[PDB]
């Protein structure tokens, strides 16, 4: 049911192209990244600090000592990717800062939809578009797309409407 | 020798018609008691040549060449149709079937690319009366007929068709719909062309002809959309006769 | 392409105003040091 | 016309687009005169009526029925196997009130122009060219304050 | 719903005698035709030539007509086009070309019979869904 | 009847006036089409004093 | 001193500001290939065929485009998986038309991603580092093969490549559930936990060590200044969060071993995306997400309709219209 | 066409040559610890 | 207008990379 | 001026009856007898001036003039519309199930 | 047709304003053609010269 | 009036872009 959701969504306010919405979606993946990169680095920043070959030993809760260097880490991050982090509590309130404000940028994109207040167009692509036959996009491929969903899950995802949708009138390309 | 597939395959000598030796400058006797058959046509282009808009008064503009940028995709092949001889000794080829269309589209000098359908599509060509004998001076003039590059199923970017498709710029509701009537209203253009086959080498023995074309037609006009331009073909060609 | 012409404006001051601001309390926090 | 212009889709709320500036008039145009209520009826003289968009579409197919919700006629997108054509239907609109008040078009380009109006309801005359309006529809004060305080709350 | 006598209830002839199935020939039936006809005919649809369907009133128009379990049988046994002009056993499965279509050959006369039964039920419980394509899907 | 200087352009007079006459997209300022100018086009010009 | 083994210095040297190295000597001209050429067609490029039909679509900004609609449109369905530098086209203008930059792009890409991921192995050796981030960064190394190679290899085509744009992205998305549903394929649900869940313990871990930092600064400076860059103890005390996680679920869900929570943070999305990268290379050769459609019908044969169902309807009318003049027979088959 | 194609072949078998005896020159080696 | 717009954007973008690594604050040791 | 010919050819007989000038080979398997051996001969041998000409297709056994003689008042015929025949469709036009 | 052009004020360069930009194309327009060289004449037929 | 639509621009940049550069000059003279 939430997939349908997802394409209704799609089809009916071309969410996709909603700019609160691609902001929610580096928020998201920006988060998993931040995730992934940083476990990484501690984790191939440790000190030596017992003698198995499983290092989770070495830790103590009560220790003081940091348990990983973040002078090897910053070093190895300027080198590779040219910037690093050098402040601990900047490092880990970023890590709460950017998930959580790309969830907040979604939410206000669906408010939006609420009203049906959509970034659904650019009205210069179809000014151009309705024009001049040979104007091309994946922008305007995509609305394509989103008229097949309409007209075709709309009769039975909005029974209540009794829409009768006779086969002459459904958008289809060639032989599809 | 004849090759195979496997040697042709990816070289480009599959869009290239057979040649003739350039010894081959015999005669083909023509038995009006007999019919004869066209049992395969080949045109090859090797020229694409469009007209310019001279905008201003009585100037007429001459044929720019043209950059090719559908690549091998070019030529016309296993035609075939009926060799008539007529009353006055001139000979009538009627195109019968056979690939005898190819789209194709070179690029003018600034950038504007021309999509034309480059066809002998029911070509009837004809000779000078009385022949009696195809030679190295034998001509065969004609007409054929070039149908628009896009048929009636055709969907433009915004879902409009002629035979399927929306009837309006369905993303502009209450935009005022006269100023759009010419995209919005799909027609099906059906021109003619005109071509020259000059007979330049004969193999008297197999039957055997090659030699030179020029065509004329006209480009796309994306179903009503705009003006076509004036396209005029080069090329080689290569026929073989048989006895019916 | 037929654009709403205020996105010119609307751009260069939605870049140039919060730039502006930031130069001004970087480069005085310098002249502290 | 004051009530006529309440029952057109141009002026629902929910019918507008988060970067679709400006008045509504910018729109569909500065509406001029109402051009009366619009009947559609096929060759054997049943009343027709345009099926209504909801506001959730931004197109929406002509399809046309009787009394009933019987499918009667439509706007076709694949000709080949067309049923319910306006050309085989006869379909014919005829005006009641307002500018077109008692006259009848029969021409089937003309029937379906006005059949793409009447799915937003009531029929308007506009004027596109005062302020170069660009046919597409944006929401009224109503949905521009309600987006900005639901968003501030 | 059920599937009830009245549903189960086909044509046999042409001449109007009809036939009850039973449940079982009508399951029987419908694991049939998914073994040796679903990779073409899925939903009474002809994907390789989508312009003949197995509706009834397809069915009923085909010479032989073939709206009924004799002429359904039949057609296993000696498949012709929608015209009757020519035999198409070689290019259509059938007992008569049971050689070629190595699923045929371990069809039995009563399967035959259950397969038809199949054909003829399925429209009177999918209405238009059979036959009609991905439109009704 | 629309030459450079009716268009208002400024360097492109000074690129043609020293030989810089053609563009790699076919077209010369003197008229003829279906020219190459190799790399010394208006635009390999303009990409030689970015880089 | 030898001038080879000078050069080998050079190469390897931790001095460098920005690490070379050996994968550095294949890095560095491949991605610049690639980065010069984006840039560019992003810019000028004019229409690609992408489907081989002769229908160019626009991509570039100087032809119609803005930021959110252009793209590097993919190589024409008319060369398939062909190989397509621009020696083997008779003019640059013939292989912009059919789409020869997308190739050079994607090509010089995935061979300085994967150079890429070399060199954070490598670097990670000369400081006496442990080895294992450039496993982390394979997770989206090999989704980006997956949509701009294996996926072209299954289906027979760059054409059927992911476009380097942003209405490109949807679009290739689009289709791909139309044809695959990969909604319903758990890899692509594995792929959604591990970037939901993601998002989640970065900011769950960010709170955490946010919450419990020791007080060492005044309320008129911001806190990040109690660090100093090198400091040996640590700046938060991970007791007090154990102590506070551990009572907001229970005590045994809570970490407070600082390794196992890092290495917990690490696996989490990096096996997430490595099964969504899995996911898009297995549907590939067309093993599709699960199919219910008419799963449910009802004592007499009537289908009785679930969300499948309905899923399948909003899939059949991407089906329908996408690339709607490229198909001629009733079944698309890649 | 000729030109650009040798040339490009030319300096991929560079880069690649480089690749392989740069790390046949002592890799192992280059590291802080233990060079061997 | 509106192309020159976002190349504009893109360079500055571009100009704000090579400062942030070649020009940036130097992380020093405690 | 601007009219769509299709549309327009929906408005005469071809909207109602098989035209034998126009219409898609398809259409000829809704009376019996006719798909395809009779179709097929029907379409390679348009046009016809009037729906009596159909019988005097070269060939035509007597069963066949008997069938065809039956189904005279499904047919009719109009101008060949050149966006119609074009392409091959009478024999493919795109249309499927 | 170019000779004529040139003996045409608005292509004298001390002919502008200080405020009016753009190109020559933005005051009189895009020069599409010579309407050809126009001579007076008065009722007697005498051949008048415009100032 | 049918003015200028680049005018408004070149207004705005004329009067923000130099004022920005005093405003900047004089706020780090008195934090010194
Ligand atoms: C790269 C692909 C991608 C990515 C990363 C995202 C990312 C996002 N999408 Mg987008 N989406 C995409 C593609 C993508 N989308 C596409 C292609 C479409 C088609 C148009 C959509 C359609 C779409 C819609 C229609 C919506 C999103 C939404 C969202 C956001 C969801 C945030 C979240 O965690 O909600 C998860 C939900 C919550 C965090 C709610 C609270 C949950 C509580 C705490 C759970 C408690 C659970 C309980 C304790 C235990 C239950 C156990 C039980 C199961 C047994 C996020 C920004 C949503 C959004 O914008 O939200 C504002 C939304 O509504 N997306
Ligand atoms: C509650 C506030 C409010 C509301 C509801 C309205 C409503 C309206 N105004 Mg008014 N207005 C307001 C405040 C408001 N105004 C203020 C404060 C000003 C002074 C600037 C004006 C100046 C003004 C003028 C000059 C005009 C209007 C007009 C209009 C009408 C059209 C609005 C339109 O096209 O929106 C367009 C809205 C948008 C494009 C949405 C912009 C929101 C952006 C996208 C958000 C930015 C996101 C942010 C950067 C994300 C970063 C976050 C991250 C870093 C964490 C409408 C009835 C117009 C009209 O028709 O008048 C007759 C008109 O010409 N208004
Ligand atoms: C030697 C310099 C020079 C010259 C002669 C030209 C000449 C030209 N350019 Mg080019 N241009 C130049 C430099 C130059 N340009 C530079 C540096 C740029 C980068 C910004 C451009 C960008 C550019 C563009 C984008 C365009 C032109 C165009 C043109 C044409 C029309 C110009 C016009 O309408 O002027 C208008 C000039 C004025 C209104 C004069 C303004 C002077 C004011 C009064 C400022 C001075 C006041 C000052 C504050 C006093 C302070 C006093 C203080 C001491 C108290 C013309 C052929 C146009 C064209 O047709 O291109 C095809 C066009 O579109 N140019
Ligand atoms: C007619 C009538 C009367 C009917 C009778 C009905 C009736 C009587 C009703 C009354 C009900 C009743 C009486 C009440 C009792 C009911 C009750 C028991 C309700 C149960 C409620 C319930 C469903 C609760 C939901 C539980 C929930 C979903 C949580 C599950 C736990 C969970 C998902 C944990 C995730 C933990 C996880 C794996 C990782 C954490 C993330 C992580 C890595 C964080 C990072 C991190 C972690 C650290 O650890 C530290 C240290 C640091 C630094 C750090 O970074
Ligand atoms: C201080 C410096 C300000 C610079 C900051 C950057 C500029 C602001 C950029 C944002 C505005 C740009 C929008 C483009 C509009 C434009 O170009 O057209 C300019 C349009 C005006 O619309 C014009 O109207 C004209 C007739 O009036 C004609 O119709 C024109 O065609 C039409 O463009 O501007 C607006 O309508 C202004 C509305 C401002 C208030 C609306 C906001 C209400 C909703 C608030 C949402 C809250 C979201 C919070 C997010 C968290
Ligand atoms: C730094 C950031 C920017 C700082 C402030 C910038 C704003 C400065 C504004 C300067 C004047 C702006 C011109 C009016 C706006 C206008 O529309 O112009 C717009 C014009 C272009 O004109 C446009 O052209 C278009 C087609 O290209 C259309 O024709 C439009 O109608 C027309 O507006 O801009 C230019 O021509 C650029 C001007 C640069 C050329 C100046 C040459 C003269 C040099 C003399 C210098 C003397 C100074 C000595 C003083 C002591
Ligand atoms: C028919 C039945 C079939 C049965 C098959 C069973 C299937 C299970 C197969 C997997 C085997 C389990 C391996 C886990 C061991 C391990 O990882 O040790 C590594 C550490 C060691 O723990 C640490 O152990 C340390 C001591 S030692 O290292 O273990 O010696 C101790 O110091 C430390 O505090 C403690 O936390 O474990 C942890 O730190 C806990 C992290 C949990 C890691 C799970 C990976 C999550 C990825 C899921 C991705 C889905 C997202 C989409
Ligand atoms: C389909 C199954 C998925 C494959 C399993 C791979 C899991 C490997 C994690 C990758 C994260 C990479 C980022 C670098 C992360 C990194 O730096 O890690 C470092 C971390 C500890 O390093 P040590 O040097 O202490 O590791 C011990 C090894 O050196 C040998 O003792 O590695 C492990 O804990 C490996 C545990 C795997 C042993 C169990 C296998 C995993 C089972 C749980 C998941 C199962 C699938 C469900
Ligand atoms: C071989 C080449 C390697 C690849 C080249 C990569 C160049 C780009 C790297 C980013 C430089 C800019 C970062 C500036 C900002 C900057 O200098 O940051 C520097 C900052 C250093 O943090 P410290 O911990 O030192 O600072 C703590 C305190 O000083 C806070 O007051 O780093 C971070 O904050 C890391 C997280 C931000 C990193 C996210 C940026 C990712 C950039 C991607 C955005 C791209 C948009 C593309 C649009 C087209
Ligand atoms: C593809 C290899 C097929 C298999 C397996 C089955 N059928 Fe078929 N069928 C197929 C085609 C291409 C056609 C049209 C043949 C023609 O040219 O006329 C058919 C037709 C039928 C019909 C007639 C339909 C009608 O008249 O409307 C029937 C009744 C039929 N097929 C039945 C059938 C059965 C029972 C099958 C399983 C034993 C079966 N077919 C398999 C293609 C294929
Ligand atoms: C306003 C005005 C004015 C002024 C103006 C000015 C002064 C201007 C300037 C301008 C300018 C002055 C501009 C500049 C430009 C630049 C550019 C645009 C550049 C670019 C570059 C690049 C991009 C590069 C790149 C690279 C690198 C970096 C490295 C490596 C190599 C390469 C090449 C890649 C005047 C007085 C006239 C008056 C009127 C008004
Ligand atoms: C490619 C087709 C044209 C051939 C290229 C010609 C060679 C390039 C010549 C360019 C002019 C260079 C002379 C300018 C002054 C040189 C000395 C200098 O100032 O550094
Ligand atoms: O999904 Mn549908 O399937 Ca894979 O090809 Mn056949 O059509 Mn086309 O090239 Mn792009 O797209
Ligand atoms: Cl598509
Ligand atoms: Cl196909
Ligand atoms: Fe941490």
């Amino acid at each position: 049911a939430i997939f349908r959701f997802l394409l209704f969504f799609q089809g009916f306010h071309n969410w996709t192209l909603n700019p609160f919405h691609m902001m929610g979606v580096a928020g998201v993946l920006g988060g998993a990244l931040l995730c992934a990169i940083h476990g990484a680095t501690v984790e191939n920043t440790l000190f030596q600090d017992g003698e198995g070959a499983s290092t989770f030993r070495a830790f103590n809760p009560t220790q003081a000592e940091e348990t990983y260097s973040m002078v090897t880490a910053n070093r190895f991050w300027s080198q590779i990717f040219g910037i690093a982090f050098s402040n601990k509590r900047w490092l880990h309130f970023f890590m709460l800062f950017v998930p959580v404000t790309g969830l907040w940028m979604s939410a206000i994109g669906v408010v939006g939809l609420a009203l049906n207040l959509r970034s659904y167009d650019f009205i210069s692509q179809e000014i151009r578009a309705a024009e001049d036959p040979e104007f091309e996009t994946f922008y305007t491929k995509n609305l394509l797309l989103n008229e097949g969903i309409r007209a075709w899950m709309a009769p039975q995802d909005q029974p209540h409407e009794n829409f009768v949708f006779p086969e002459e009138v459904l958008p289809r390309g060639n032989a599809l | 020798q004849t090759l195979t597939y496997d040697d042709i395959v990816g070289t480009g000598l599959a869009n290239k018609c057979p040649t003739l030796d350039d010894t081959a400058r015999g005669a083909y006797p023509i038995d009006s008691s007999q019919t004869y058959r066209i049992a395969r046509l080949c045109l090859q282009p090797t020229t694409f040549l469009v007209k310019e808009e001279p905008k201003n008064k009585r100037q007429e503009a001459e044929f720019v060449p043209t950059k090719l940028v559908t690549r091998e995709t070019t030529s016309l092949d296993q035609i075939q149709g009926e060799l008539k001889v007529n009353s006055d000794g001139s000979l009538t080829f009627v195109e019968e079937d056979g690939i005898d269309f190819q789209p194709v589209t070179v690029q003018m000098a600034g950038g504007e690319r021309i999509p034309l359908l480059f066809t002998v599509k029911n070509l009837v060509a004809s000779t000078q009366p009385n022949v009696t004998s195809i030679t190295t001076s034998t001509d065969f003039k004609g007409e054929f007929n070039v149908p628009s590059y896009r048929t009636a199923n055709f969907l433009d970017p915004k879902g409009r068709g002629l035979a399927s498709g929306y009837d309006s710029a369905i993303a502009l509701p209450q935009a005022k719909e006269e100023e759009l009537a010419r995209a919005n209203v799909k027609r099906f253009s059906l021109t003619k062309g005109q071509i020259s086959l000059n007979v330049a080498k004969v193999d008297g023995r197999t039957g055997e002809i090659a030699g030179t074309f020029e065509s004329e037609q006209l480009s796309d006009d994306d179903m009503g959309a705009h003006e076509p331009h004036e396209v005029k073909i080069q090329g080689v060609f290569y026929a073989s006769i048989e006895p019916a | 392409m037929e654009v709403n012409q205020l996105g010119l404006i609307a751009t260069a001051l939605f870049v140039l105003v919060p730039s502006v601001f930031l130069i001004i309390l970087y480069v005085q926090t310098e002249s502290q040091q | 016309e004051k009530l006529a212009f309440y029952d057109y889709i141009g002026n629902n709320p929910a019918k507008g687009g988060l970067f679709r500036t400006g008045p509504m008039n910018k729109g569909d145009g500065i509406a001029q005169a109402w051009k009366g209520h619009a009947v559609f009826r096929n060759k054997e003289g049943e009343e027709l009526f345009v099926r209504r968009m909801p506001a959730f579409f931004e197109s929406f197919p002509v399809i046309l029925t009787d009394k009933n919700g019987v499918v009667k006629a439509d706007i076709p997108f694949r000709r080949a196997e067309s049923k319910y054509s306006f050309e085989q239907q006869g379909v014919t609109v005829s005006f009641y009130g307002g500018e077109l008040n008692g006259q009848t078009f029969t021409d089937p380009p003309t029937v379906k122009s006005y059949a793409r109006k009447a799915i937003f309801g009531e029929i308007f005359e506009f004027d596109t060219e005062t302020l170069n309006s660009d046919g597409i529809f944006r929401t009224s004060p109503r949905g521009w304050f309600t987006f900005a305080h639901a968003v501030f709350a | 719903a059920e599937l009830t006598p009245e549903v189960l209830t086909v044509p046999l002839n042409s001449e109007g005698k009809t036939i009850t199935l039973t449940e079982k020939q009508y399951l029987e039936g419908k694991r049939l035709f998914q073994y040796a006809c679903a990779s073409c005919h899925v939903g009474g649809i002809t994907k390789t030539n989508p312009s003949l369907d197995l509706r009834t009133e397809t069915l009923a128009l085909a010479t032989p007509p073939r709206d009924n379990i004799e002429g359904l049988v039949d057609y296993m046994k000696n498949p012709t086009t929608y015209d009757g002009e020519q035999e198409i056993a070689e290019v259509h499965p059938s007992l008569r070309s049971a050689d070629i279509f190595p699923k045929m050959r371990n069809l039995t006369e009563k399967d035959l019979v259950a397969i038809a039964g199949h054909i003829l039920v399925e429209p009177k419980i999918l209405g238009d869904k059979w036959g009609g394509g991905k439109v009704y899907y | 009847l629309n030459p450079m200087w009716r268009q208002g352009m400024f360097v492109l007079p000074f690129m043609a006036r020293l030989g810089v006459t053609g563009s790699w997209s076919g077209w010369s300022i003197t008229g003829e089409t279906g020219i190459d100018p190799g790399f010394w086009s208006f635009e390999g010009v303009a990409l030689a004093h970015i880089v | 001193a030898n001038l080879w083994e000078r050069f080998c210095n050079w190469v390897t040297s931790t001095d460098n500001r920005l690490y070379v190295g050996w994968f550095g000597v294949i890095m560095i001209p491949t991605l610049l290939a690639a980065t010069i050429c984006f840039v560019i067609a992003f810019i000028a490029a004019p229409p690609v065929d992408i489907d081989g039909i002769r229908e160019p679509v626009s991509g570039s900004l100087l032809y119609g485009n803005n930021i959110i609609t252009g793209a590097v449109v993919p190589s024409s369905n008319a060369i398939g998986l062909h190989f397509y530098p621009i020696w083997e086209a008779a003019s640059l203008d013939e292989w912009l038309y059919n789409g020869g930059p997308y190739q050079l792009i994607i090509f010089h890409f995935l061979l300085g991603a994967s150079c890429y991921m070399g060199r954070q192995w490598e670097l990670s050796y000369r400081l006496g580092m442990r080895p294992w981030i450039c496993v982390a960064y394979s997770a989206p190394l090999a989704s980006a093969f997956a949509v701009f190679l294996i996926y072209p290899i299954g289906q027979g085509s760059f054409s059927d490549g992911m476009p380097l744009g942003i209405s490109g992205t949807f679009n290739f998305m689009i289709v791909f559930q139309a044809e695959h549903n990969i909604l319903m394929h758990p890899f692509h649900q594995l792929g959604v936990a591990g970037v939901f869940g993601g998002a989640l313990f970065c900011a769950m871990h960010g709170s955490l060590v946010t919450s419990s930092l020791i007080r060492e600064t005044t309320e008129t400076e911001s806190a990040n200044y109690g660090y100093k860059f090198g400091q040996e103890e640590e700046t938060y005390n991970i007791v007090a969060a154990h102590g506070y996680f551990g009572r907001l679920i229970f005590q045994y869900a809570s970490f407070n071993n600082s390794r196992s929570l890092h290495f917990f943070l690490a696996a989490w999305p990096v096996v997430g995306v490595w099964f969504t990268a899995l996911g898009i290379s297995t549907m590939a050769f067309n093993l599709n997400g699960f199919n219910f459609n008419h799963s449910v019908i009802d004592a007499k044969g009537n289908v009785i309709n679930t969300w499948a169902d309905i899923i399948n309807r909003a899939n059949l009318g991407m089906e329908v219209m996408h690339e709607r003049n490229a198909h001629n027979f009733p079944l698309d088959l890649a | 066409m000729e030109t650009l194609k040798i040339t490009v072949y030319i300096v991929v078998t560079f880069f690649v040559l480089l690749f392989v005896f740069g790390f046949l020159s002592g890799d192992p080696a280059r590291n802080p610890k233990r060079k061997d | 207008m509106e192309t020159i717009t976002y190349v504009f954007i893109f360079a500055c973008i571009i100009a704000l990379f090579f400062f942030a690594i070649f020009f940036r604050e130097p992380p020093r040791i405690t | 001026e601007l009219v769509n010919v299709v549309d327009e050819k929906l408005g005469t007989a071809y909207g109602e009856k098989i035209d034998l000038n126009n219409t898609n080979i398809a259409a000829f398997i809704q009376y019996r007898g006719l798909y395809p051996t009779l179709a097929k001969l029907i379409v390679k041998n348009a046009p016809y001036e009037s729906v009596e000409d159909v019988l005097n297709i070269p060939g035509l056994t007597e069963r066949q003039k008997q069938i065809l003689r039956e189904n005279l008042e499904h047919f009719t015929v109009t101008e060949v519309e050149t966006a119609l025949v074009e392409g091959g469709d009478r024999y493919n036009n795109g249309l499927y199930k």
